């Protein structure tokens, strides 16, 4: 009670590098989806990736 | 057999082994996937 732990929007801390990592995964997915359309990878390879 | 069916496809269905000009990525995909997975 005396310390009074609470919970705000700011306290819900995401690690600094999430934006870098999500953008990298998005880029690799985008390139693979293009080459799937070209016929360079098959549908199971796209599914696994 | 796989001689009459090929002839049937040519005569009845108009099959022909037309050339496919592939990119290096498509050429690699067909040559490597015949060996396995990884």
């Amino acid at each position: 009670t005396a310390t009074s732990i609470s919970l705000g929007i700011d306290d819900l801390l995401t690690i600094p590098s999430k934006g870098w990592l999500v953008q990298d995964a998005e880029q690799q997915s985008l390139i693979l989806e293009k080459h799937h359309h070209y016929g360079n990878v098959h549908a199971v390879e796209k599914l696994r990736q | 057999t796989e001689d009459e069916a090929r002839r049937r496809n040519w005569i009845e269905r108009g099959w022909a082994p037309w050339e496919e000009i592939l990119t290096p990525e498509a050429d690699f995909a067909r040559k490597s996937l015949n060996e396995g997975e990884e």
